[PDB]
């Protein structure tokens, strides 16, 4: 009897769906809705209207290029009165002459994306299936069952709906606030976001599974952090917004600015954050002039539960789109629980630095990381300081025990090993001890410069850099640097002093060890031989010598001796021929022992290349 | 953005 239904059209109820779903700006032409919340379609039929007693209607939805029911990317569901909460469902909520108003709901953990919605109409003995249309399904911060649920309306407004904000920069002391147009809801932007997902490496590797994994904001946040930077494929490699950048792509704060735009667009509550660092003739700074430290650094935080981790990690997750990184729970960073996925040590190193001295074991505060961590206040044009979410107050028990959890005893001093003399070559050592059970891989910078008695530094006279020095547990090393006369001879100060400095960097936790030591290059000793016998009577001969310590010969060599109680007249002696390298120059002079007790003979040796060398000898 |  009854003839099959003919659909005249489907009304996508854009105005009503858009407002309820907080997607109004996105629903000018196509339907955009959020998961775990009912939305509406109105069917107009040509001819007779739906009759439940006769007509059976079934819906099918698919997303992606390899949809399956088991993967959650395909569903089939009948139009009926019973509504199973948490499932794909459709039910009648209004029936007029020629119209049929439907209420559909998706699971709160449905993969996000572009769905094709089809309808199968069946009047017993016959059926006809066809395409009703499409809708995009987004994350839903308004739905208590959704992983990105945020229990505060004003926060949902700020971190999802608001299209402009501030990205903080400048410095910790002069914080500047660049205003920025995220423009997540502008024409074309949503489609661009979906494309970015569709060309990510995991899609290429397994499209069906990628599309299925888009049920998770953990997974989606992760993919986006990775996609912002052109490894290639990525987006980035002046402006005041994200929109232009994304449009051109389809055809440093900027990295975070773009991630925020994309994440807000997809429905993940997100904010840009800025960390400031500061510095205060230091090896460290010299080092920095691919893990640079900058005056500031930006990333994003996104809001979600973490069922993939142990309990207690829901909330803000750090994601770092800077040249995949995250998401890591901010609280895991503050707790030094660095085994928490994803990439915790990297985020920890952005807000921590442990700098220790051995300027002979003291704390060095010339490098300071993790200050004034900043993000825009909710619903107000001002700055919120969130330093506290990342680190405990300096000096607290909680700070220290987090330091411990993060580190699970390393030491370094400068050593020489033997006598050091002007003119000779010799090694210096960075002696490094590692009385821990851990294994470390460090950068080492070890280098020497002349230095004046006033503390001013001369030119470099030795450098050894090692990219990757390994330290085994419970072991030590003496790493040598050769100091060459040839390299220091020309650049010595008034002193015979050289400053040795070493810097050990463990870049994972972000630890820094300095050691520093001044060395004195001894002058040759003047040997004074007393020939005869100390007679309160008379007549004595003193012999003085000096072995040349240079690898080169000395010219213009002259001794000068004097000593009240021994000689009555000072005696200068010019040595005629130059003294060869290693040669021992020798002169003699006569003495007339004045009186009885002790006397001191005082000698000065002079030369063109070696000057002001002194000696003395007591007598009697 | 400037290196320290």
């Amino acid at each position: 009897h009854a003839e099959e239904l003919v659909l005249e059209r489907c009304d996508l109820e854009l105005e009503t769906n858009g407002r309820d779903h907080h997607t109004a700006d996105l629903c000018r032409e196509k339907l955009v809705v959020r998961r775990g919340q009912p939305f509406w379609l109105t069917l107009h039929f040509e001819g007779r209207n739906y009759e439940a007693s006769v007509d059976s209607l079934t819906f099918s939805v698919v997303t992606g290029p390899a949809p399956s029911q088991e993967a959650g990317t395909k569903a089939r569901f009948p139009l009926r009165d019973a509504v199973e909460e948490g499932d794909w469902t459709a039910t009648v909520v209004d029936q007029q002459d020629c119209t049929l108003s439907l209420q559909l709901t998706t699971p709160a953990n449905a993969p996000i994306g572009l769905y094709r919605l089809s309808l199968e109409a069946s009047t017993g003995y016959q059926g006809s299936s066809f395409v009703l249309g499409h809708f995009i399904l987004l994350f839903n911060a308004w739905c208590p069952a959704d992983a990105v649920y945020l229990d505060s309306e004003e926060e949902r407004q700020e971190y999802v709906l608001t299209q402009q904000g501030f990205i903080y920069q400048g410095s910790a002391k002069f914080i500047k606030n660049i205003p920025w147009n995220f423009g997540q809801f502008e024409d074309g932007i949503l489609d661009i976001c979906l494309i970015l997902l569709d060309v990510n490496p995991k899609f290429l590797k397994n499209a069906g599974r990628d599309c299925s994994r888009r049920s998770s904001p953990v997974y989606v946040g992760r993919v986006v952090s990775g996609m912002v930077n052109c490894n290639d494929q990525g987006v980035l490699l002046s402006w005041i917004g994200s929109v232009d950048i994304l449009r051109r792509w389809k055809n440093c704060w900027v990295f975070a600015a773009v991630a925020c735009t994309v994440l807000r667009c997809l429905g993940i509550p997100t904010r840009v954050v800025t960390n400031y660092n500061s510095a205060h003739s230091n090896l460290l700074i010299e080092y920095f002039r691919s893990e640079m430290i900058w005056n500031f650094h930006c990333w994003v935080e996104s809001w979600m539960t973490r069922p993939d981790l142990q309990p207690g990690y829901e909330g803000w997750q750090a994601l770092d789109p800077t040249p995949c990184c995250g998401p890591v729970p901010v609280r895991a960073i503050k707790e030094g629980d660095l085994s928490t996925k994803y990439d915790a040590p990297f985020v920890f190193a952005e807000v921590n630095a442990d700098v220790v001295d051995w300027i002979q074991k003291s704390i060095n505060r010339s490098l300071i990381v993790g200050l004034k961590i900043s993000t825009k206040s909710v619903g107000r044009d001002e700055r919120e300081d969130i330093t506290h979410t990342y680190k405990y107050p300096e000096g607290s028990s909680e700070e220290r025990e987090a330091f411990t959890r993060a580190n699970h005893g390393m030491a370094m001093r400068i050593r020489v090993g033997q006598s050091m003399n002007m003119g000779s070559d010799f090694d210096v050592f960075a002696h490094i001890t590692n009385n821990t059970a851990e294994e470390y891989v460090c950068r080492l910078l070890l280098c020497a410069r002349t230095v004046s008695y006033n503390g001013i530094l001369g030119p470099e006279c030795g450098t050894k850099y090692l990219l990757n020095l390994n330290l085994e547990p419970f072991s030590e090393k003496s790493v040598p640097l050769c100091i060459l006369y040839e390299k220091y001879r020309d650049c010595l100060t008034e002193s015979n002093l050289i400053k040795v400095r070493a810097l050990l960097v463990e870049p994972v936790i972000n630890s820094y060890l300095l050691a520093e030591r001044d060395l004195y290059l001894e002058n040759p000793e003047i040997k004074i031989r007393i020939l005869g016998e100390p007679k309160q009577k008379r007549k004595l001969v003193a012999e003085v010598s000096l072995q040349n310590p240079l690898p080169v010969a000395l010219e213009g060599c002259t001794f000068t001796v004097e000593g009240a109680g021994l000689t009555e007249e000072q005696k200068t002696v010019e040595i005629p021929d130059p003294v060869e390298a290693g040669e021992e120059v020798k002169v003699r002079m006569d003495l007339l022992p004045l009186h009885m007790g002790l006397h001191k003979l005082v000698v000065n040796f002079e030369s063109d290349k070696l000057k002001a060398v002194k000696g003395f000898r007591n007598v009697i | 953005a400037v290196p320290l």
